[PDB]
């Protein structure tokens, strides 16, 4: 998800 | 002039990572998505919890509101889309075509249409209706970070990580503009401005650009905050002075005037990367999430 990179 | 935002209440609930903040049209509400799996809604002015909206599989990295604020559209890496009637709760529609994680949502101003972004490297174009995958567009070469419809629906805008930011036509699905600088970073982050002229996009090189997308000009650069590795939305705040707002991996949130770019303010609070920032349609309030270190959501008042 966006909260990981 | 400057803005004098202000801490009023903080939020806890989400038990990781919030992923986005939006608040409603009708400035009511304020919806959350998280890596936890789950929609919260929050009373707009107090903070007040107001419900959890549930049934995604996996983390969610977006969530949008219809244009009556009735309706929800969520993207998950569960791969799927949900529509969700607020009121209800309930699951009306899950969007299945993508073929790999969903990052990001909005609907038409119409509310009759949903867009799409994945890691699939596709912008899709849903039915809010019927729930049913109109279009597909083979749209970037690496994951698609945003998607945004214009003020009438007639285009779609979308960033990537393969450098672009692209313009589409609704009805055709051609693609009707590339858009780059003179370095090729990521694109994190675009949507059009309130009044349609503009995009404003976020790249990983510490960098937010206002463009003229019809003449293909960037016109404005917003710089100061810290942004290289998380998708952290923008915003034009337009209550009172004319303001761009952005997270940032320095834990703050910052405002630049829109015109001269000069920072105006920077919000200190957050223990972790701001990775989303919502302006509230009517008054003088920013909402802003962080990552999974704080998990909170913090509700910010400017006289201005």
């Amino acid at each position: 998800a966006r909260t990981k990179q | 002039v400057k803005p004098n935002y202000a801490l009023k209440f903080t939020l806890a609930g989400h038990t990781k990572a919030v992923s986005s903040v939006k608040f409603s049209p009708n400035g009511e509400w304020l919806a959350s998505s998280s890596a936890d799996k789950l929609i919260k809604i929050w009373g707009a002015y107090d903070g007040k919890f107001e419900k959890t909206i549930s049934g995604h599989k996996l983390g969610i990295s977006d969530v949008a509101w219809s244009s009556d604020s009735n309706l929800l559209v969520s993207a998950s890496d569960d791969k799927t889309l949900k529509i969700w009637d607020v009121s209800s709760g309930k699951c009306l529609k899950t969007l299945k075509g993508h073929s790999n994680y969903v990052f990001c949502c909005n609907f038409n101003p119409q509310s009759n249409l949903i867009v799409s972004g994945s890691f699939d490297e596709s912008v899709r174009i849903w039915d809010v209706k019927t729930g049913k995958c109109l279009k597909t567009l083979p749209a970037h070469s690496d994951p698609v970070s945003a998607v945004h419809f214009n003020r009438d629906g007639s285009l779609i805008v979308s960033s990537s990580y393969d450098g672009l930011c692209r313009i589409w036509d609704t009805a055709s699905g051609q693609c009707l503009k590339t858009l780059i600088d003179d370095d090729n970073p990521p694109v994190s982050f675009v949507k059009f401005s309130p009044n349609g002229k503009y995009i404003l996009a976020a790249t990983l090189d510490n960098t937010l650009k206002l463009w003229d997308y019809s003449k293909g000009k960037c016109l404005k650069t917003y710089t100061g905050h810290k942004n290289e590795k998380y998708c952290i939305f923008a915003n034009f705040s337009v209550t009172g002075g004319k303001w761009i707002v952005s997270g940032s991996e320095d834990n703050l949130v910052y405002i630049w005037n829109l015109q001269t770019k000069e920072i105006v303010q920077k919000l200190q609070g957050h223990t972790d990367v701001v990775i989303s920032t919502a302006c509230h349609p009517t008054e003088n309030i920013i909402a802003s999430a962080a990552l999974e270190n704080d998990k909170t959501i913090k509700l910010w008042k400017s006289d201005c």
